[PDB]
């Protein structure tokens, strides 16, 4: 039994890089301060369907084949399509990503990551209004108001309020009693009820609730009585507390991506975040998802100057949220073929999307089964990043930290994969 | 010796001699535990006692052991602990030893300003105080000329108080009217004139034209006080005095404490605060004391898991002790 | 009964998914719907009752549990996951993400069976592509 | 009497228990400042196998901190 | 949320000014031996009247001998876009060029090399580590405005700005630039 | 005055009216001694409007006070003269636009 | 379930009683439990199917009908008669007068059959006593 410190965590963006690896033979069996979920990731769990080898769709059946004619299939695929879509890439590393960039100017392609599912609204948002952050230190050593927005990281980022909060810093020492946390949820979620004050606000109600907040910050009156179920009384009392802030971080999530309104929610939070700097130190933070969705909208963004939905149909980038994102061009019947890579919209789509992956010849880069490899044509099983590859990944406030190779895999990793369908589809496009 | 269980009460009765014990006046200090000469009392964690749930009672007295002297009874700080003697209690017989304390209010002094009400850290005071009545504090003469009323409801909306009130209605052809009266409420009319001069057909007269004094009690609860002396400190005319039942000192080691707020809730006279910084980048005391609030029950120390608070008891504020078990008990407690 | 449809995580659908999207697990974790108790009285299930969920968009049928992180009145929450994806919103606002929170649905006691990740993704009719 | 008792089948694994603590907190640099341990030290509890897991139950003190920064009641104080 | 004003002004806590910072670090580059000399963006970016809080700066460092082990540098001070720090005046209504001022210590002095950050009269972006000016621009302008405090190391933000030829502040500022290439006499100082 | 709009059996008239602020239909000055004062509460329980705040709080060893400020808000008051008059130490000094609209 | 039975008059109880309380007729105005529709997709049943009524003093059979007089949430009608004499309180509180109206009693669907008048009077088990 060997322990492996220092390890990074595949799974969320809270990217937590003191994972300590338990490994047995050339196999990890087990974890020392991963949470519930990372350590599920870890660890191989009895009877889940781990590929040894590709796989291609014959009637309802599947045969096993090898890299190569998978690849092949795959590459004549990508080359005679009129409008492919690439998508997915949160789950592998910086490389594997870049590969993706260059494979999608060669098919002609449009390439998108999980954000156009995620905190897509919000890259809408900070493109038209801004994007005042910090890193996690920061909050850890400074920050005095803590607000969750629309997030629930007791379920979905476990430790995020353990070393944010809870964490005695430089000026913070007392930990959590320096501290007031603010939760809005229209749920008593198990990350409100830790909450010093709880907005429990009408769902759907989050931009009305935020015009009173800024109307109010700027010195006017609000017109209502009540705001998202909120008494006028209360929304005054909030807004002195962030005014009083030494340092406040908002972080918010998907109760206000996925909610009516979608980017200008997070328009009105940006420039309420921006607008309190003329009273107090007020920065925020996106709490990006998967661990390095983060990373794929960086390298897209320093390649071809935008971040996802990019189409490269015409040679040049082009981007038009809307119109060019993985579920605009299912449900609109465009895209004519889909790469799938580290994500799984078969799970994950609305029904509408998968009636267009049901008509339409699917890849899937993955190595578990899913719902995404039960509507595939072709699966090709990788390594995995952060247990047995490594690379790149960006924490959800932009921090880059290598992830590592904990044990050994005869797989192929997705770089490697992608860089052999790239060498073919430039030879079917020959 | 029995012993009878309601609740979380306890009671050790022998036949005579009984001692009771309330459950919600301990604030498991540990002070009965370490008198008992017999160590017939057992406290549980003052911390979970104090922040947790918890069915069981703050301390356990073993009847086999217990022999009813009430030395516990004596030294308990917070009267959870009485001893009776053929039904009096030790407190009223002066062959017991006594700790000798006190809290009061002068009434000739007291202002009624409610002060010590609120800083009570065990909500021990009552300060009533009479006000006049609202009518009594303004003077003047308003009525409305309902003949020359309109009925525009301008005054109705502005009035501050809602003093005034129409009787609107849909107008029917038998009541060609939209309201059938006006009235004043003379004892909510605080004689502002806003009516009078918003009026568009000066319907309303109104015309402004020695204040009572204002009288109040004070109560000091025996059993709820501590004597910690916020009472005493926060007055501002000085009308409270308190004696305290024991003198000392406490010692807080700032790198040790891990600030965790233990010994903050568990305080019963709030001497243990937490300082908010007044400028950014500015730093405080990590916990910050004022010994004139403190006792030295031992409250903070016991519950403290990692020992940064100590607290060290100098004298225990008695007239001579005559019983050598007794002297010997009560020393033991000095430290 | 017409009611509000919330959808995200639980630590146990993120358990799940990480141990095997292809394990009796994860439909334990996702195929479900939680429900104050309140409104398992007024539809006359417990816990462990089947309820099928219809919306304009599609429908499901999930196994009713009881809320441990309480709900607004009104308010029903099914995990993430391809149950969910039966009934949300596919309509992006031309934004390219869907409504998947906050969607009206009607909600009905049901003998039916809840399918498995497998037998639920044939009701899309995957044809083979090559 | 009164002690620590965990319940690892309710527990997230969220770490909150084993910073808060101020036992942890004093003999890990790394714990007082959010972070599961990564020096070899001996606390009270850790997160292991994605759960907490009591390793020293008579470093204790019983003060009730732990239980108040978990939201799912997965790590107790009482009659053991 | 706040600046430092001049080259005596201490930041909160650390208790040392940004005249200690500039010499104290140039001090370190010499003991290093390292090829290139410190390279300083100065306090009081784009404000009328900053040139005196200029000269002061370009002094701090001045009693430092340059040593590096690499290459045939013989200065110890690099003073990056000097244009944004040559204004006078003391608002925008009476803002004048101090670039004449500027010019004249860079010929007199040998310690110091300098570029000037030549405005180009486009519409463009602004992005830098001085956090404040950034936030400061966007309070101006109302444009879109970034920011990314990095925490025990630095900060930064970007802030989209127009520098249009017929707005009288870009018509000086341009004006500025070009006084400092034209009024310099030896280019091995630019 | 709205009487035509009330009696419309066709619902078929608007009358609106915007009122003159209170602060113009009343006239005086008033200030509150903060040394003076001794935080009874006294003026903010009987002001008929609601225009005096205190900030109360419960003492703590590091702000050993009941409360951190008194605010009187002259856009609420309407200079009736309890507050003074109430006082117990005396810290209060106090002493003593047409109406347009739409009709469619 | 649990519910509270409410006794009284309807015109067809009344219409019933001076035809005959030996007619079929009867038995459809009296053998009858009215209820709102949400209570009766609570338990799951239609109009004409059967429920069990017990409660501490007896138990009954009787027709469930949809109540055209709205009934307050929770509360059942069963009209005057044998029928709701087997289940409502006996007790006079020293007055003379039984507990008629607002009894708690609990309520399931039944395959069981109603019985007419004269085989429900046989639960009483009448002796002759000449
Ligand atoms: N367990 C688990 N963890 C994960 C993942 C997973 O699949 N499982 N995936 C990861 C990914 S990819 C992401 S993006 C993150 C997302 O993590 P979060 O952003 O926390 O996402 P959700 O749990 O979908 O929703 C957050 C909260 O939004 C609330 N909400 C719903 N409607 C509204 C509204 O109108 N207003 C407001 N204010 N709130 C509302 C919900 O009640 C919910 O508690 O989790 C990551 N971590
Ligand atoms: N109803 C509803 N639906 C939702 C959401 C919601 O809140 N409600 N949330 C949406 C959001 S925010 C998101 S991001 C999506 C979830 O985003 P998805 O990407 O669908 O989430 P996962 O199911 O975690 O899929 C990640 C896949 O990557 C695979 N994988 C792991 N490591 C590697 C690797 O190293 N290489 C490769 N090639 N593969 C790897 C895993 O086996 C897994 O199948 O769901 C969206 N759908
Ligand atoms: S919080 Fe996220 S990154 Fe950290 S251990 Fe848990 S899943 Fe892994
Ligand atoms: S002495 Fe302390 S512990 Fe014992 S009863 Fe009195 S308060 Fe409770
Ligand atoms: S009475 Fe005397 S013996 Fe009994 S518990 Fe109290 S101190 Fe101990
Ligand atoms: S603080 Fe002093 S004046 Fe005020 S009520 Fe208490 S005793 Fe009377
Ligand atoms: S303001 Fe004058 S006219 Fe109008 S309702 Fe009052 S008294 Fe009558
Ligand atoms: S005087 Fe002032 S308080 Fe009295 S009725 Fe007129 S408006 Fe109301
Ligand atoms: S001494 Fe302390 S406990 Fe007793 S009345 Fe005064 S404030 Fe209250
Ligand atoms: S002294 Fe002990 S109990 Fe009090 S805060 Fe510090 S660590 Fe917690
Ligand atoms: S600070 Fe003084 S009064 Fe408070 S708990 Fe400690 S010893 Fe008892
Ligand atoms: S016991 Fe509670 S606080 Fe501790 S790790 Fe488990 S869930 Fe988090
Ligand atoms: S009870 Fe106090 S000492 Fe024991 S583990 Fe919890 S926090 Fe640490
Ligand atoms: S027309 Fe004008 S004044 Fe005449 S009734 Fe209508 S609102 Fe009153
Ligand atoms: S009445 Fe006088 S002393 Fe009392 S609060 Fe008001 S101003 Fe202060
Ligand atoms: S004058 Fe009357 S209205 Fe103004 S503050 Fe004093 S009591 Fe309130
Ligand atoms: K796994
Ligand atoms: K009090
Ligand atoms: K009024
Ligand atoms: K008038
Ligand atoms: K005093
Ligand atoms: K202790
Ligand atoms: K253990
Ligand atoms: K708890
Ligand atoms: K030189
Ligand atoms: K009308
Ligand atoms: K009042
Ligand atoms: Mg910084
Ligand atoms: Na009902
Ligand atoms: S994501
Ligand atoms: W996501
Ligand atoms: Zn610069």
């Amino acid at each position: 039994m060997e322990y492996v410190k220092n390890v990074v965590c595949p799974f969320c963006g809270t990217l937590c890089d003191d994972i300590i690896c338990k490994v047995e033979g050339n196999e990890i069996v087990g974890t020392i301060n991963a949470c519930r979920i990372g350590h599920s990731k870890f660890v191989h769990a009895e009877g889940a369907m781990r590929y040894k080898k590709p796989l291609i769709r014959k009637n309802g059946e599947f045969v096993e084949v090898s890299y190569d004619e998978a690849i092949d299939k795959a590459a004549k695929i990508l080359a005679e399509s009129k409008r492919p879509l690439m998508y997915g890439w949160s789950c592998t590393e910086c490389e594997a990503q870049a590969v993706g960039v260059e494979l999608a100017e060669e098919a002609g392609a449009v390439i998108d990551n999980t954000a156009s599912v995620c905190h897509g609204p919000s890259v809408l948002a900070l493109q038209d209004v801004g994007y005042p952050i910090c890193t996690f230190g920061e909050v850890k050593n400074r920050a005095d108001v803590v607000v969750y927005w629309g997030c629930n990281p007791m379920h979905a980022h476990p430790r995020h309020m353990s070393r944010n909060v809870f964490a005695r810093g430089f000026f913070r020492e007392r930990g959590r009693s320096d501290r007031t946390l603010i939760v809005v949820d229209p749920r008593k979620t198990d990350s409100a009820k830790l909450a010093d004050i709880h907005l429990q606000l009408d769902f759907d109600r989050d931009y009305e609730l935020l015009d009173a907040m800024r109307a109010c910050l700027l010195g006017h009156e609000i017109l209502y009585d009540e705001v998202a179920g909120v008494p006028r009384e209360q929304i005054e009392e909030a807004v002195e507390v962030l005014k009083n802030a030494q340092f406040g971080i908002l972080f918010f999530g998907m109760g206000i991506t996925h909610s009516r309104g979608k980017h200008r929610n997070i328009d009105t939070a940006i420039m309420m975040v921006q607008d309190l700097n003329d009273y107090a130190k007020w920065t925020l933070i996106p709490m990006r998802g998967h661990y390095n969705v983060t990373g794929f909208n960086q390298v897209c963004t320093w390649e071809s100057g935008y971040p996802y939905c990019v189409d490269f149909s015409g040679g040049e980038p082009r981007y038009n949220p809307g119109e060019t994102g993985a579920n605009d061009l299912l449900q609109n019947r465009e895209a004519d073929a889909m790469m799938v890579i580290a994500s799984d919209p078969g799970a994950h789509f609305p029904q509408r999307a998968l009636e267009r992956m049901a008509e339409i010849p699917v890849i899937a880069i993955e190595p578990h089964r899913t719902p995404t490899t039960e509507m595939a044509d072709i699966i090709i099983p990788p390594a995995i990043v952060g247990m047995e590859a490594e690379g790149t990944a960006y924490r959800m406030e932009g921090v880059p930290i290598r992830m590592k190779k904990v044990v050994d895999s005869d797989l192929l990793s997705d770089r490697e994969i992608l860089e052999r369908l790239l060498e073919k589809v430039r030879e079917y496009k020959a | 010796t029995t012993e009878v269980i309601e609740g979380k009460n306890i009671t050790v009765e022998r036949t005579n001699r009984r001692l009771i014990f309330q459950d919600c006046l301990c604030a498991v200090c540990g002070l009965c535990g370490e008198i008992c000469p017999v160590s017939a009392i057992e406290v549980n964690p003052t911390g979970a006692m104090v922040r947790t749930e918890q069915e069981k009672s703050k301390i356990a007295i073993d009847e086999n052991k217990c022999v009813l002297c009430g030395m516990c009874s004596s030294i308990c700080p917070f009267q959870a602990l009485d001893l009776q003697i053929d039904g009096t209690s030790i407190k009223e017989l002066a062959e017991y030893p006594k700790i000798i304390k006190s809290a009061e209010i002068d009434d000739e002094t007291c202002i009624q300003c409610k002060a010590c009400e609120t800083a009570c850290p065990q909500d021990a005071i009552t300060i009533t105080r009479e006000l006049p009545e609202r009518k009594d504090l303004v003077t003047g003469e308003i009525e409305i000329d309902k003949d020359t009323c309109i009925y525009c409801g301008m005054c109705e909306e502005m009035c501050p108080v809602d003093a005034i009130e129409i009787d609107h209605q849909t107008p029917s052809s038998a009541s060609p009217v939209v309201a059938t009266d006006i009235r004043v409420d003379e004892d909510k009319c605080v004689h502002c004139g806003i009516c009078k001069r918003i009026c568009p057909v000066d319907a309303i007269m109104q015309v402004c034209r020695k204040t009572p004094e204002v009288t109040g009690t004070s109560y000091i609860d025996p059993e709820l006080c501590v004597n910690c002396g916020w009472c005493q400190e926060i007055c501002p005319v000085d009308a409270a005095t308190v004696t305290k039942p024991f003198e000392g000192e406490l010692i807080i080691d700032q790198d040790t404490c891990q600030a965790c707020e233990t010994c903050v809730m568990v305080c019963p006279c709030n001497v243990l605060s937490f300082p908010k910084p007044e400028k950014p980048g500015e730093k405080t005391t990590k916990l910050h004391k004022d010994e004139r609030f403190c006792i030295y029950c031992g409250a903070c120390e016991r519950s403290c898991p990692v020992t940064a608070i100590t607290v060290k008891r100098n004298r225990i504020n008695t007239t001579p002790i005559r019983s050598k078990a007794w002297k010997n008990a009560f020393d033991s407690l000095l430290k | 009964m017409r009611v509000i449809l919330n959808t995200g995580r639980t630590i146990w659908q993120g358990q799940a998914i990480e141990s095997g999207k292809d394990l009796k697990m994860y439909v334990d974790a996702a195929a479900i719907i939680q429900m104050n108790p309140e409104m398992m009285k007024q539809l006359g299930i417990a816990e462990g009752d089947n309820v099928k969920v219809i919306s304009e968009y599609g429908d499901v049928v999930v196994k009713a549990v009881e809320a441990k992180e309480p709900l607004p009145e009104g308010m029903v929450y099914i995990p993430m996951g391809p149950w969910a994806n039966r009934v949300i919103r596919p309509y992006t606002d031309s934004t390219a993400t869907p409504s998947f929170k906050n969607i009206p649905v009607e909600i009905i006691p049901t003998d039916e069976e809840v399918l498995d990740m497998p037998t639920l993704m044939k009701v899309y009719g995957k044809v083979g592509q090559i | 009497a009164i002690g620590l008792k965990a319940y690892p089948e309710l527990c997230h694994g969220c770490g909150n228990c084993v910073i808060a603590c101020p036992v942890n907190a004093l003999r890990s640099p790394e714990v007082a400042g959010g972070k599961g341990p990564t020096d070899d030290v001996e606390i009270i509890m850790i997160v292991e196998d994605g759960v907490v897991n009591i390793k020293n139950p008579d470093l204790c003190g019983k003060c009730g901190t732990c239980v108040e920064s978990c939201p799912v009641d997965a790590i107790r104080l009482e009659e053991l | 949320g706040g600046n430092v004003h001049g080259i005596y002004d201490p930041a909160p806590y650390f208790d040392i000014t940004p005249a200690e910072i500039i010499k104290g670090l140039a001090e370190v580059n010499e003991k290093l031996q390292l090829p290139h000399s410190i390279h300083l963006h100065c306090n009081d970016l784009g404000h009328p009247g900053n040139y005196e809080t200029t000269l002061a700066s370009f002094d701090v460092p001045k009693n430092i001998k340059p040593n590096p082990a690499t290459g045939s540098r013989d200065t110890v001070l690099y003073a990056t876009h000097v244009q944004f720090h040559s204004y006078g005046g003391t608002t925008w209504r009476d803002f004048v060029s101090e670039a004449p001022k500027i010019a004249d210590y860079v010929n007199k002095n040998d310690h110091i090399v300098i570029d000037v950050g030549q405005i180009t009269l486009d519409e463009t972006t602004t992005m830098t580590a001085d956090g404040p000016m950034e936030y400061d621009l966007h309070s101006l302008n109302g444009l879109k405005w970034a920011n990314c405090d990095v925490e025990l190391e630095t900060g930064s933000g970007v802030v989209p700005f127009i520098y249009s030829a017929r707005a009288p502040v870009p018509a000086v500022q341009w004006a500025i630039g070009m006084e400092l290439f034209l009024l310099i006499d030896n280019p091995e100082k630019v």
